[PDB]
RNA sequence: UAAGUUUUAAAAGGCUAGAUUGCCUACAUUCAAUAACACCGAAUGACCCCGACUUACAAAAAGUUUAGGACUAAAUUUAUGA
RNA sequence: CUGAGUUCAGACCGUCGUGAGACAGUUCGGUUUCUAUCUUUGUCAGCGAAAGGCUUGUUUUGAAACGCCUAUGCACAGUUAG
RNA sequence: CAUGGAAUCUGUGAAUUUGAAAUCUUCGUGCAGAUGCGAAGGCGCUGGCAAGGGACGAAGAGACCCUAUGCAGCUUCGCUGG
RNA sequence: UACCGUACUGCAAACCGACUCAGGUGGGCUAGUAUAUAUACUCAGGCCAUAGAAUCAACCAUGUUAAAGGAACUCGGCAAAAU
């Protein structure tokens, strides 16, 4: 349990924040068994942009999920995959949970650091064209039995004889 | 605001009527010089529909028909391809030259994408039929087509033997003038 | 009529306006440039240069 | 470039004391003459480039012009032995 | 023309129903690539899938055909 | 390179005519030693 | 579409909910991105759409046709008299 | 929706006034802003899950489906409300 | 009927306004025109696209009238001054 | 025979308007049908980057056509049409 402490003040701070993070992370909400999780942060789009993808994988197992991502045409999907294949590498490579087990139990979005901008109203007045960002929080649990798949697998055009 | 599909006619494609037409006579040169493009969906139904009409005008080998495809056509390396090889190709088959394959949604805007193909190549995706079935003489369909007035249509060489009795002769050659 | 255009540039009128010679040329604009420097800007006329 | 060959060597201030010599005048005002020669010389240079232009823009409408019959006189050559050939093994 | 007071939470989220999009219930999942698409589309390497190994299709053979090659 | 600023030079000359004439006594003339070579001061003193 | 053509009684006529009764081999994908064409339609035992051919006694909306798309199967037809 | 008239700013004619000016005396000319939050209203749509016990009517290898009442769904829907 | 907005999708992406709201109808009452009080009644819930009667919609602490130890400019046989 | 200017832009996304602003910004050169620098098409040359994609909403803007009438509309033939 670290021992051990950084050189600078900056890198030790970090660490100490991490730390603390990972207890507030286990015994709290789920936490518990093992569990793999990732973190995106600063996605380029706006939390309602985010959060009109993210009500569609939740609660759904991850092979469905990656289906409900992979079907829609949206910007916000393609961040949304990227979350969720590095959630799914953390638990798969990083821990040692089993495959085809895996539901997104827990994911939601929540706010970023804005860039403030300015828009050219008439008669004088000014406006805004704040650039939106927003982080991913992605939790993979791992079911006690395979789950239904939700979504009926069928064969593609190219399976055709 | 006229109602154009519902009721079977050509697509706007939002454009004017004749940077449509335009449109569409450069979109039949490129789909038979490159034999397979890929484009919107409304552009590639509009396709199919246009070159079912300029491959059948190739079809007929006239003077009109020439001329009339040299101002639908503008390629001109392809107005020779269009009467001959694609003329030769199609020439007993009664429309459906083209299929159309959808492939998803384009960057850009997310619109819906489909591939558009001229069929009986080497080089398409998916066998063709043939375009007639030689009938059975002992089945009911050849009956149904002697009592009702039907051609035989049967499947046929580019020159059946029934002219080749005329070429053999050598008194009917003229000796080329 | 649309406003908001009156800055129209010339160096010429720049520099024969709001210059140091015009300011040196008379004696409210000494005290102009002296207040100038009392105030502590960094440029004292619109035509400085080094 | 865009000039002829003899466009160097050729100093024009001759043209300049040639028109300001036998038109006597000219000389009412000489300052006024200069700039109307000066105007002139940055004329002439732009000039030449649009007669460049226009030279090879006309010779290369024909030259495509040509290559384009030559293209349909190959393709209809290459037609005519494919006919020959089909005719022919009819016979055969 | 203008709101009167401030929209609450519970009304903002009541209104925000129309912005949702709904889960699809059918997908075609090539079983060697793991592609996934709608049955109506290929998404095959012709189209955009860095991850086609040609095992999508599995028969392809079409070796005879005669014509005039226009040069 | 906006108002002809005049830099740090000295001038060589003045226009009579409008073409310049160069004074030639106000040439740059440099006197250089006889020979800077094998010459024993180096800009360099060892330590 | 009206300027055209029909109909406008006692109560007539419409809309929403519905005691009951009956039935159930019903997870809801494709045929074009605004089905309003089409749910009182179709998806290969399929003429649903599109194309091709014919019709001046339709100045063109019907008739034939599975050529193309709605994939699909074998030991008696790559298949309906669609 | 108009601003034709009732609020101005320009000008003329008449009345009153020393005059700046006043006239509900006559004339000519003279900026009509607003992207609907929710209250109504028209119309088009989504959400408002279930399976309950069968001591299973039966079977052994109280769990599995089977048979029941109605529960949803769907259809026709009071001499049936509004 | 044509073109371009509007309506559908993808991408970028404001502002006016805002005591808190979970804001029904009629009649009565009431700082004298009630979403909020009384009596009676109605109402599955939430929206998109439209229309704007209400929220004494929003936008200016000056449209008009009155007041100030109020200002300002103008006028004159108002007063006083070289 | 020195010194200063020489890039790029300059009816404009680079200047003046808070903006990549439908506004304002001086002078000069130019081919054919053809005839005037007007008008239609075009030469040299340049451009089709700054939201895209389909479709039949209502409604709005801008236009085309309209049977029989024709200012009957309206404060006023305003606006359109017409020569
Ligand atoms: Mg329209
Ligand atoms: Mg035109
Ligand atoms: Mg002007
Ligand atoms: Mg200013
Ligand atoms: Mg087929
Ligand atoms: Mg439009
Ligand atoms: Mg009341
Ligand atoms: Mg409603
Ligand atoms: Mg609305
Ligand atoms: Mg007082
Ligand atoms: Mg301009
Ligand atoms: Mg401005
Ligand atoms: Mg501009
Ligand atoms: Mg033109
Ligand atoms: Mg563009
Ligand atoms: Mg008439
Ligand atoms: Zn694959």
């Amino acid at each position: 349990p670290r021992n051990w402490m950084w050189y600078d003040a900056d890198d030790e701070r970090e660490e100490r924040r991490k730390e603390r993070q990972r207890l507030a992370w286990a015994m709290g909400p789920g936490g518990g068994e093992e569990v793999g999780a990732a973190h995106l942060m600063d996605v380029p789009q706006s939390m309602k942009k985010m959060q009109r993808i993210v009500k569609l994988v939740r609660g759904l197992p991850y092979p469905d999920a990656v289906a409900q991502c992979s079907l829609v045409p949206h910007k916000a999907a393609r961040y949304m995959l990227q979350a969720l294949e590095a959630a799914h590498a953390d638990a798969t490579e990083v821990k040692g949970l089993d495959a085809e087990r895996l539901v997104v139990g827990t994911v939601f979005v929540t706010r970023g650091a804005y860039e403030p901008g300015i828009s050219y109203h008439s008669k004088g007045r000014p406006g805004s064209k704040t650039f939106h960002r927003s982080h991913i929080r992605v939790v993979l649990n791992q079911a006690a039995e395979r789950p239904a798949p939700f979504a009926r697998i069928v064969a593609p055009l190219m399976s055709r004889r | 605001a006229r109602v154009r599909v519902r009721l079977g006619d050509w697509n706007r494609l939002n454009r004017k009527w004749q940077h449509r037409v335009s449109m569409m006579k450069t979109m039949v040169t490129q789909l038979l010089e490159k034999e397979r493009i890929r484009t919107t969906l409304a552009k590639a139904k509009t396709l199919q529909r246009y070159a079912d009409k300029v491959i059948t005008l190739g079809k007929q080998g006239t003077r009109e028909a020439w001329s009339e495809a040299r101002g639908i056509v503008r390629t001109d390396r392809e107005l020779h391809k269009l009467f001959t090889q694609v003329a030769l190709r199609y020439r007993e088959r009664p429309g459906g030259f083209t299929r159309l394959v959808r492939a998803g949604w384009r960057e850009r805007d997310a619109a819906p994408v489909a591939f558009v193909e001229l069929v009986d190549r080497p080089g398409e995706l998916r066998p063709a039929n043939p375009a007639l079935q030689r009938p059975n003489p002992l089945s009911v369909q050849a009956w149904i087509r002697q009592q009702l007035g039907q051609p035989a249509r049967e499947p046929s060489p580019l020159l059946p033997p029934s002219v080749q009795q005329y070429l053999r002769e050598e008194n009917r050659i003229q000796q080329g003038r | 009529g649309n406003r908001g255009n009156t800055y129209q540039p010339s160096r010429r009128k720049r520099v024969n306006r709001h210059g140091l010679e015009k300011r040196l040329s008379t004696p409210q604009g000494r005290e102009v440039l002296l207040r100038r420097l009392r105030k502590g800007r960094w440029r004292i006329t619109v035509d400085s240069f080094r | 470039p865009f000039g002829p060959p003899g466009a160097e060597r050729s100093h024009d201030w001759a043209t300049y004391a040639r028109h300001l010599q036998l038109q006597p005048e000219n000389r009412r005002d000489l300052k006024r003459y200069r700039a109307r020669f000066v105007r002139f010389m940055q004329l002439r240079e732009l000039d030449w480039r649009e007669a460049f232009q226009r030279g090879v823009a006309e010779d290369s409408r024909v030259s495509n012009k040509v290559a384009r019959a030559k293209a349909e006189a190959q393709r209809q050559d290459a037609w005519s032995d494919y006919k020959q050939a089909m005719w022919q093994r009819a016979q055969l | 023309a203008t709101p009167k007071k401030k929209l609450s939470l519970h009304r903002r989220g009541n209104r925000r129903v129309w912005y949702w999009l709904k889960r699809k219930t059918e997908v075609a999942k090539c079983s060697y690539c793991g592609a996934l698409s709608g049955r109506n589309q290929m998404f095959s390497g012709a189209a955009g899938n860095s991850a086609c190994t040609g095992q999508c299709v599995e028969q392809a053979p079409t070796p005879p055909a005669s014509s005039y090659p226009a040069e | 390179k906006r108002v002809h600023v005049d830099r740090g030079d000295v001038k060589v000359g003045r226009l009579e005519g409008g073409e310049f004439q160069v004074l030639p006594h106000l040439r740059p003339r440099y006197f250089v030693p006889a020979d800077l070579d094998k010459f024993q001061l180096k800009p360099y003193v060892e330590v």
